[PDB]
């Protein structure tokens, strides 16, 4: 992505649209659906995602 | 009208007079507006004996 | 669970003979697991 | 528009070919959000040909680089016209002169 | 054989047929966004099958099909608009379907 | 304004015989419009016109229980005679530049075609400076007088603004006292 | 003609036999209407056998049950016994037009006053005759519905003494026997084909 | 093996927002960290903000 | 509302308790109300034997299905078991009042469907159930329509059993006969009024 | 903040 500044922040930390790390998230996400049960599977739980 | 308040969230107290305040949530727009307003009357307006 | 997929007449040659009470158990089986209590682990394979 | 110029600004939203102008002086006869019509003047019209013309302009349309397009009016109707003149700006024009 | 377009698609929500015309076409003055369908067009298809798990999923609910599969056209990911303007061609030879 | 639509149009894409604008021009023409409705939170007004010349507020269908700020703020022209309009505008009550594209992302509750989502300002402030002269006592010349200017739209009373100005302020102020 | 109108706001899906097109207890939220062919009605006992509540062919609309309210689920299983085309029109759009047009109420209810009627006649003939009253009840009233094939003494029609079960609720062997007991009486005759002679 | 053909045009509209790139006449680039409230912006003794 | 307006230019009656208002046969020639009480529609095999279809209260139209088409035979009796307001309209004005205006027909069709739906089940459990389960259907359903007291952690209901066997149309003797079955089951407690846990 | 509101009373009214 295109990129820009955080003044306030501290060291360890990096602005981030949230989407990006969304979409690259996804597995954990759908492991923990799987977990909680609200998606049982994996089908619903990218229904639910939607 | 569909006002926002804060709660205070915390008083951690190193000290009897070293003391921090937690506070949120608010309307954006307002902590500088407070902050202002808070220490001009806490620096220009105090009694005592001296 | 198999390499294979067994079929009517066989059966008969090797478990008896019956082939048409094969196909009664069939849609009584549908029954007792169609019924919406163990239809749903498919429910949304439904929708696949 | 800007506000500091040079002069040459003018001379350049012309022949972009980018917008109509007066191919001959006259009077506003029909205006529409898609087009015009006009009466030529006489000494401008020429005896077989009845002198008036149209002009059907361009709306929202794409480039090689995919951007709009569109023309309108920086006039309005029943008013004389001189010849060579603009009838319509666009996506970055105004009277005759650029505006990005 | 010849591939076509119709309104009809197999294993449907009404929600996207809602916008689509009897050709299967979307109406003008809509909005639309990401995975919804724009035509439904459809292909001749041959035949296949399956593994006995999902044998044992079609078996009970009974779940049955045609020969013919789906290439319809839907708005890609992460896109949304208004819809204002179209276009269709087709053969002198060729049966204009209706609204063509 | 939160809306409007009207006969004979399907998007803002579109145009129409018999005028100079697009829509979006008259809707721009809009945004710079007043209202001060007295009792409710919402409303619609109407439009019918027809006629070759300019339309503005006095041409529309006025409800007695809401004060119109202008007559005259401009909407468009009438290029041919033939012409005729006829509209509907919902207007609401906010506050702010939530501009119904939050609503849309908000509701995907299926609309009809024709209703132009408009983009809300509901705030009315324009323009608003102060100064701190000297609130004369005969001894505490050290006192100040605050001289607060204002512009803004109609649809506003002063006073009302600054009693409610007091009113929040102290409602916030409750958790500075009462919530310690 | 009004049909023609109704389905010109519609999507056609057709399915081919065995679709089992609704399922009881699915929600509510969109008309069919028969565009062709003809399909079963069923309702299943809570473990066991499914019973048909009648046959329906061409001109008429399925899921209207749910219409009138929210939360309206589907009443019966409705599969697809030959291949059929069903026009698809949802609710809202539906009461809109109904704004917009009368007839179909008028028909339909109507149609519903003939459905509530012959519901009562058939409780009726499940109370009063004896199963052979009822089969033969059944034998009149199906050479009169459109499906007969005109034979010069009688009436035929392919059943196979099994939908004569489902309509009339029977074993299928003492079906066997009271036919073989109205051989005797020179009223019906069969091949697995069946006159009603 | 074509048949006939259909085409279609929505329209898309886009504003502003930060990594978003401007400049003006002299190569003065410059990309948005941050779009102001009015409040919080300085402003003169006329109050007509920047 | 609405129905004053249609009610001040009805030929009010009052009639009371058990009154014949319809011998069915008779052609159908005027539209009903039920202003106030409470009616029975009944039919009967030509034998005698007669089963009670249904009751209709105040907020009821019938000789509802007469005014479609014109000069058919009524289509069942219909008598008031309590003194009853009641509304009277001749078709010919009622289809002017629907010219006037519409929205009369919604809820009619709204309650055949109701009624449909419970017939559908009527005969289904009629399929099913030994006299038990039809027991057992009717002190749900009645323990469920509205006139059953509370006893404190129970449906208390006393529409004692004269009524309940024509309800279900059967001997009431095999009801108390089940009842006292289901008292060994203890799920009801059954004295007059019966006290369903 | 219990002056400011000290400081207020004048203009709830
Ligand atoms: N007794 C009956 N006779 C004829 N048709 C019926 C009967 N019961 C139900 N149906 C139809 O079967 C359908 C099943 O569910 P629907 O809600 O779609 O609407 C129902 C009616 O159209
Ligand atoms: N099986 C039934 N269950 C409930 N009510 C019925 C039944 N059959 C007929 N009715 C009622 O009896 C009425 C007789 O005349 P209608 O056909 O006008 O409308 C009928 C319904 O109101």
């Amino acid at each position: 992505s295109v990129i820009t500044v955080g003044p306030y922040l501290r060291l360890h930390q990096c602005g981030l649209p949230k989407k990006m790390a969304l979409e690259l998230f996804k597995p954990f996400i759908y492991g923990k659906l799987e977990l909680r049960g609200l998606a049982t599977t994996i089908k619903a739980a990218k229904k639910m995602v939607e | 009208t569909e006002f926002l308040k804060p709660r205070l969230v915390d008083i951690e107290q190193v000290s009897s007079t070293h003391a921090k305040v937690t506070l949120e949530p608010l309307e954006r727009g307002f902590g500088h507006t407070l902050g202002n307003a808070l220490r001009r009357i806490l620096l220009s307006s105090m009694p005592g004996c001296a | 669970d198999m390499n294979t997929d067994y079929t009517l007449e066989e059966v008969g040659k090797q478990f008896d003979v019956t082939r048409e009470r094969i196909r009664q158990i069939e849609a009584k089986a549908l029954r007792k697991l169609r019924h919406p209590s163990r239809s749903e682990v498919l429910r949304s394979f439904l929708d696949d | 528009k800007p506000l500091v110029g040079t002069g040459m600004e003018r001379a350049v939203a012309v022949d972009s070919g980018v917008t109509a102008v007066a191919k001959r002086g006259g009077v506003v006869q029909y205006v529409d959000a898609s087009r015009i019509v006009i009466k030529v003047n006489e000494d401008e019209m020429y005896p077989g040909e009845a002198g008036i013309d149209i002009y059907n302009l361009t709306k929202y349309t794409r480039s090689n680089q995919n951007t709009c397009i569109n023309q309108m009016p920086c006039v309005s109707l029943g008013e004389p016209v001189e010849r060579g003149d603009v009838l319509a700006d666009g996506p970055s024009t105004d009277l005759g002169e650029l505006a990005l | 054989g010849p591939e076509e377009i119709t309104a009809d698609i197999p294993n449907v929500g009404e929600a996207a047929l809602s916008k689509l015309d009897e050709s299967g076409i979307v109406y003008i003055g809509a909005e639309v966004t990401g995975g919804d369908i724009l035509v439904g067009k459809v292909t001749p298809k041959g035949e296949t099958q399956l593994t006995p798990e999902e044998k044992l999923l079609r078996a009970i609910f009974g779940e049955k099909a045609s020969d013919v599969k789906d290439s319809s056209l839907r708005v890609p990911n992460g896109v949304s608009g208004t819809v204002i303007d179209v276009q269709v061609f087709t053969r002198d030879g060729v049966e204009k379907d209706k609204r063509a | 304004v939160t809306e409007v639509e009207i006969d004979g149009v399907l998007h803002e894409y579109s145009t129409k015989e018999g005028v100079q604008e697009d829509i979006l021009e008259i809707l721009l023409n809009l945004k710079g419009l007043a209202v001060r409705v007295q009792g409710k939170d919402e409303v619609i007004l109407t439009l019918n016109k027809s006629g070759i010349g300019p339309v503005t507020a006095a041409d529309i269908t006025h409800d007695g229980d809401v004060e119109i700020v202008k007559p005259q703020h401009v909407i468009c022209h009438l290029t041919d005679e033939n012409a005729s309009i006829s509209m509907r505008i919902k207007v609401q009550r906010g506050r702010g530049y939530v501009p119904a594209s939050t609503r849309i992302h908000s509701e995907e509750d299926e609309r009809p075609i024709g209703r132009l989502l408009v983009d809300a300002c509901y705030s009315p402030v324009e323009r608003i400076a102060y100064n701190v002269e000297a609130a004369r006592v005969e001894q505490r010349t050290d006192l100040d007088k605050l001289v607060i200017e204002m512009e803004t739209n109609g649809t506003i009373d002063p006073e009302e603004a600054i009693r409610r100005a007091a009113t929040i302020l102290a409602e916030q102020l409750e958790a500075f006292v009462d919530l310690r | 003609p009004t049909l023609e109108w109704f389905l010109s706001h519609c999507h056609i899906h057709k399915y081919p036999s065995k679709s089992t097109l609704i399922h009881q207890g699915e929600k509510a939220e969109t008309l069919y209407y028969i565009v062709k062919g003809s399909v079963a009605v069923l309702i299943k006992d809570e473990e066991g056998k499914e019973m048909i509540l009648s046959y329906l062919n061409q001109g008429d609309f399925i899921g209207e049950l749910g219409l009138f309210e929210e939360g309206q689920e589907r009443s019966a299983w409705v599969r697809a016994k030959t291949a059929c085309e069903v026009a698809e029109i949802s609710y809202k759009k539906f009461r809109q037009l109904i704004q917009v047009n009368p007839d179909i109420l008028m028909r339909l209810s109507a149609q519903m006053a003939r459905r509530l009627q012959v519901t009562s006649e058939k409780v009726g003939n499940l109370a009063f005759l004896d199963v052979t009253g009822r089969i033969a009840q059944t034998l009149l009233n199906l050479a009169k519905q459109p499906d007969a094939m005109t034979h010069p003494d009688g009436m035929q029609i392919k059943i196979t003494r099994q939908e004569i079960g489902q309509i009339v609720g029977c074993s299928r062997e003492t079906v066997g026997r009271i036919l073989k007991m109205l051989e005797d009486q020179n009223l019906i005759s069969a091949h697995g084909k069946t006159i009603v002679v | 093996g074509v048949l006939k053909i259909v085409k279609v045009y929505l329209a898309v509209k886009r504003r502003i927002q930060p990594g978003d790139k401007m400049a003006g006449r002299h190569g003065n680039k410059g990309v948005i960290s941050k779009i102001n409230p009015i409040e919080d912006m300085p402003y003169d003794e006329n109050g007509t903000p920047v």
